């Protein structure tokens, strides 16, 4: 699953 | 980590042709919850950082032309040049940030074939300047030919030199998908005394035979 | 518009370290991670670390985790970068960069102009900066080729415009040679009307950030 935190600038759910 | 593979490493096609990059992610980069691939393409010029493109595997980014494109999911993914113009000219990266560390491609070199363009041969003496110090540098310009290669040899009173010379291209011209190379003659400024003929002799597709562009000192 | 921009050039020993640093101007500070990713010699890009520039919580690269420190000024909205124990696989372009900002409200990504590190025991040196004049045997089609030649410069890069950047088209800025001595030497040139030599002013703009050079040199024939 992906990691959230990868790059905190992603918002996986916009 | 996420290992990114590119292919092919390079490509040439010419002004208006369709070119297409490829990537390959080790592991699956989508997200079935969501939908979502986490994959972005750039695009990097030489001397330049990159410029994002395409997010998301396939969401092009605000001002990007709409002849690029992102496609693919999960571990197979494309980008597409639907008609490759001249500044498109630069290699192409692709990226992953479904997983720590976030990682990069190899990068794709793209490339624009032309008609072959002979070079403009110039020749620069030594500045005073440089005399006053020691030195005489000789530059030779052969300026916005196509194909790349090319071969200057310098004579200095008819006879070829070795060992004496430093040369280096251009990157492909944005505009005309040229190229350009500089070479420099440096000798001590007594020696560059002791002669009267200073050349630089241009082969190239272009040129039925070589050209030589003299002076005398 | 939204930007980073990056502190100057250097040449560091081996052993030493550097610290880059990254002005951020545009943009709410605050809100975003700062990436750090330098790309080297033959070598795809390389993810270092981030650091959030709020909180200013930081999250390295295994690769970077005992070396490496990222930090941030948020009176001044600038991170920085340190290296230490610097080594030869070490020479390198450094960016920093706000990877993919991809929120609810934006959509962005932004970066630095990079900063060339060189790990070297050799001197930093400055160039010479010598005209290449016009002449009868620089014309070519109703043209005049000029120039400036930089000459025995120590680490890269130096960077070339030419009058203050106002004049671009037709301009080639050679990547530079490596002499036997150790030192550079890069060639600029520019192409323009053989008709107005008399009445335009052309004058080449030369960085070397590394020795603090800054020279302007009118080219004239």
């Amino acid at each position: 699953n992906p990691d959230p935190n990868a790059n905190p600038n992603v918002d996986p759910n916009a | 980590d996420i290992v990114m593979t590119q292919s092919p490493d390079s490509l040439a096609v010419s002004l208006g042709e369709r070119a297409t990059i490829n990537c390959k992610s080790s592991q699956s980069v989508f997200y079935s919850s969501n939908n979502k691939n986490y994959l972005a393409w750039y695009q990097q010029k030489p001397g330049q950082p990159p410029n994002l493109l395409i997010y998301w595997a396939s969401t092009r980014q605000s001002g990007v032309p709409d002849r690029f494109s992102g496609s693919g999911s999960g571990t197979d993914f494309t980008l597409t040049i639907s008609s490759l113009q001249a500044e498109d000219v630069a290699s192409y990266y692709c990226h992953q940030y479904y997983s720590s560390p976030l990682t990069f491609g190899g990068g794709t070199k793209v490339e624009i074939k032309r008609t072959v363009a002979a070079p403009s041969v110039f020749i620069f003496p030594p500045s005073d300047e440089q005399l006053k110090s020691g030195t005489a540098s000789v530059v030779c310009l052969l300026n916005n030919f196509y194909p790349r290669e090319a071969k200057v040899q310098w004579k200095v009173d008819n006879a070829l030199q070795s060992g004496n010379s430093q040369e280096s291209v251009t990157e492909q011209d944005s505009k005309d998908s040229t190229y350009s190379l500089s070479s420099t003659l440096t000798l001590s400024k007594a020696d560059y005394e002791k002669h009267k003929v200073y050349a630089c002799e241009v082969t190239h597709q272009g040129l039925s035979s070589p050209v030589t562009k003299s002076f005398n000192r | 518009q939204r930007q980073l921009v990056q502190s100057g050039a250097e040449v560091k020993k081996p052993g030493a370290s550097v610290k880059v640093s990254c002005k951020a101007s545009g943009y709410t500070f605050t809100s975003y991670a700062i990436h750090w990713v330098r790309q080297a010699p033959g070598q795809r890009l390389e993810w270092m670390g981030w650091i959030k520039a709020g909180n200013g919580n930081t999250r390295y690269s295994q690769k970077f985790q005992d070396r490496v420190t990222i930090t941030r000024d948020t009176s001044t909205t600038t991170a920085y970068m340190e290296l230490s124990s610097l080594r030869s696989e070490d020479t390198a372009v450094y960016y920093c960069a706000l990877l993919t900002v991809l929120t609810p409200d934006d959509a962005f990504d932004i970066w630095g102009q990079g900063t060339m590190v060189t790990v070297s025991s050799a001197s930093t040196k400055g160039p010479s900066v010598f005209p290449l004049a016009p002449s009868s045997k620089s014309t070519s089609g109703g043209t005049a080729a000029l120039g400036c030649l930089v000459k025995d410069y120590f680490p890269e890069p130096v960077t070339v415009s030419w009058n203050s950047g106002a004049l671009t088209s037709g301009v080639h800025t050679f990547p530079a040679v490596l002499q036997s001595s150790g030192l550079y030497s890069l060639s600029s040139v520019v192409t323009v009307p053989s008709s107005s030599l008399g009445t335009q002013t052309y004058i080449c703009n030369v960085n070397h950030k590394p020795s603090n050079t800054k020279v302007d040199k009118k080219v004239e024939p």
